[PDB]
């Protein structure tokens, strides 16, 4: 009967249209549900539980910058940043906290490091003036949260009230058995019936960008749940 | 020599006769990457604490896009999917493919206990998302049970005779 | 849609970002104060037990780690911000943590020494001794985290509301 | 002077630099030759457990690791090179362990499966298995150690001489 | 509050009163760089796995040669050593400062337990062999038991009152 | 009584008079004396367990270049070579694997990395011509073991048959409790009587060279021992 599956942000094992994604909103900061899953007509039910699922979020946002004949070499940043887990190394963490693209160099830009105090990171390359570039670093200062929906956009409950950190999110280091993450809260729904993953943060997200080097979808959620057939 | 148990413990890899696989494009669920069958008059036993690994590649010798989903299912007889006894319904990300097999806390177990008679099928489907590069069944390979390790499992066999 | 009946006795874990907890900046050569303020809110009872895991990350302004001989030390206080000789617990150096993995990891996830307890309306203090000649702390890039939720390994923090539990007044009082 | 009547099963290990062991370079897509040859001492018995370590660290010419598809198999042997499919022990791929810390780490120590025994003229053979297309095994460079001494962890090759214990034949012949 | 017990639970270092430390040079075996001693109506205790933890340096901020030797002592009172109940006979090499104290694995422990009456004395000599640089008491730091740790031990005190 | 000790290749509980060191020989493969160490006057006993001691014992060789020109920046070898407990990268050693000294440019000199595969060495430097130069790498391809001597040259017994080779003593991370070394055997002796460390190997080892930058002596020994005051 009973089985233990994951669960992405994108089709699985359910066809991609009982998900939605969506982004957050900057200016009014605001509970946002950047993505929702709708249990579909197949199944009978679909459980969740704490302590017993495993998951995996990871986040980015999208910024830009404008070429200069200077040699550049660096940029800011509108979002607070910090290394994967902690480490002033590059190529060390589980992933690169950072990812640089140059449009009219159509090539990936590698990373050196980054004062990671301040809103700063390294370039290794030297952009040209005029060209355009595209950068998807970590994301930092927010809060993500769970809430059920009886096929309406009607709220009857909450899984857990208080919201985990998205920075505490990443500092731990993810797929570790011991060291994974566990939420709290047991939910359950039925047929029709949707969980929202919200967001609560300034900066702004993503999901697809049609020129990201590593992998299409840029972030990715990967939780797992109990299912009854 | 002191004779061995008939429950003879094993790992299982592409070369082997029992097992075939084949090159997958995008967007295509219903083709298994990789197929397993049962010997005749054995009879093969996987523990729900078995680790996996698969290692998929591109052409050009380059791991997929993470989102892609790798789902282990048995089958009945005639290529037939079951819902039931299926294990493993995991994500292509999250494997860490350099210490994948050799640490114990990146190795992935699966969920649930597994039974394949003499003759069944055990079936390895992938997802990948539309415009992504496909799979090289030249590059890529499957390993499930740690045989000669501490941590682990290994795949129990045993002579149905 | 259904929810379980989660137990009044809720596990959690305390960061900068939230209301009940303040800090601010600190110089050299400079005990008294807290670089991290706590207090209780209205109705509630918080709990730490004696094998609760701790984790202050501080920072100098620069973005650097401060001198290791550096000391830090939670303690109680009284109401008033009147600290209490009893009750102290992780009096502890700056350095020797290795922040890189001390949460991370379950040997370098340091613990207190003793149980604790807050009343609705109680303090906690975390004071901080840098040797002179030293760089300051730096509030915008300094972190405390105490509890261990989410892992099979460390403690949480209990909290509960007052207003459920009959006998929340006697634990209060008993402290 | 005085030293202790250490007991005759005496806690030992094999590697290169002995003169019942020797070895030979291999090519590739080349199972049938012992990359690496033992055998049983005159009068002496070895016993190697089933909890026993195990750590091949074969090389390329050039100082580089090998094609983790490889495939390594120790394999005890009746005399005149004849193979025995009972017995066998360590049946690993060349990958997964990690050489840096392989003996170093109880966790990458990879033991054997099951028990083994060596009578006095007996062989045991370490096969390998190298997809074609591949670079060759150099023998300059490469080495085996099985037995753990000095560790805590791990375990050790047992020896005995032949000649002290009576039983000794009774275990010779029960293998 | 909860009443703690009197077997209070502390760590030892420099900034101390019952502790002192002096400059030293080269091949001066007698001369204590650090001095310890009991307090007034109060009772130390070090049990045996207690870990211990140096950290001595040069004036121009380097590490001496390794081959250097500290050792802990008990002394009789008026200075006096003893040869019983010495402990911590070690070398200058094999701590791996940056990670001594974090680690359990690289942290060293005692041999034998310890105990200090209220006015006893707790020496720590040092041999440097000749034509090397001298210890400066700025840079250098003592440390034994680990409060506030899973691992390790944590020296006890009581009021003898 | 008894008590738990360490015992160095110089002086210490001792006194310098009753160690005394030695070099092997190169031509004639022979089972040399390097070092050994006399049961003084004062002491009642000496005891020495195997699995309850443990050990350290870090050698070296000596080898000479000549400057020359051309931009040399790596040199051959007469030893076998392999890092310590093995990898590529220096600094991350326990210790060096080898350390290079210029008589005339009196500092030290830095190493990038090595092939550790046949005799080789990477230099950082640039030496210049006519300059002179002198190394101390690591030494492999040897046997150290334990003999018991009763005051007259004259041996009576063995403590452990079977050598360990040091190419194994160094590749074992050292000083880690559960992966510490602990040889076999179980000797005691007592006044006057010695216990003889001997080596067997091709390659010239040292004990002082004056002119060594990481400490005076450039090999060491530290051994525990059980000592009846």
């Amino acid at each position: 009967q009973t089985q233990e599956y994951t669960i992405n942000h994108t089709g699985g094992v359910l066809g991609d249209s009982y998900v939605t994604t969506a982004s957050n909103q900057t200016s009014p900061q605001r509970e946002t549900a950047v993505l929702s899953f709708e249990c579909p007509r197949k199944f009978e039910e679909i459980n969740y539980v704490g302590q017993r699922d495993a998951t995996r979020f990871v986040p980015r946002t999208t910024e830009s910058i404008t070429g200069s004949a200077n040699d550049d070499t660096v940029v800011d940043l509108t979002a607070n940043i910090q290394p994967v887990a902690g480490e002033e190394v590059i190529a060390e963490q589980d992933y690169p906290v950072a990812v640089a693209y140059n449009v009219t160099q159509g090539v990936e830009v590698d990373v050196v490091d980054a004062d990671y105090a301040a809103d700063t990171v390294t370039l290794g390359t030297n952009p040209a003036d005029g060209d355009e570039v595209k950068v998807w670093p970590i994301m930092s200062d927010g809060d993500v949260q769970f809430r059920l929906i009886n096929q309406f956009g009607q709220e009857e409950g909450r899984v857990y009230p208080w919201s985990t950190p998205l920075y505490r999110w990443h500092d731990f280091p993810q797929l570790k058995r011991g060291r994974e993450i566990n939420l709290h809260g047991s939910a359950s729904w039925s047929e029709n019936e949707t969980l929202e993953i919200l967001l609560d943060a300034p900066q702004a997200l993503t999901w697809e960008d049609s020129d990201y080097p590593r992998g299409q979808y840029v972030t990715t959620l990967e939780q797992d749940v109990e299912i009854t057939l | 020599i002191g004779n061995n148990g008939a429950e003879k413990q094993i790992s299982l890899h592409k070369g082997q006769p029992f097992i075939d696989t084949q090159d997958v494009g995008a967007a295509d669920p219903n083709t298994p990457a990789v197929t397993i069958e049962g010997p005749s008059d054995y009879v093969i036993a996987i523990d729900a604490g078995t680790p996996v690994a698969p290692e998929f590649r591109d052409a050009n010798g380059d791991k997929l896009d993470p989102s892609t989903r790798v789902t282990i299912q048995k089958c009945d007889k005639q290529g037939n999917p079951l819902g039931d006894g299926i294990v493993f319904s995991d994500t292509l990300g999250r494997f860490e493919y350099s210490k994948m097999r050799s640490d114990p806390d990146y190795m992935r177990k699966t969920t649930t206990s597994l039974m394949i008679d003499e003759r069944e099928i055990v079936k390895i489907f992938v997802e990948v998302p539309p415009n992504a590069n496909g799979m090289d069944a030249d590059n890529s390979r499957i390993t499930i049970g740690d045989d000669t390790s501490d941590y682990g499992k290994a795949v129990g066999i045993v002579e149905h005779g």
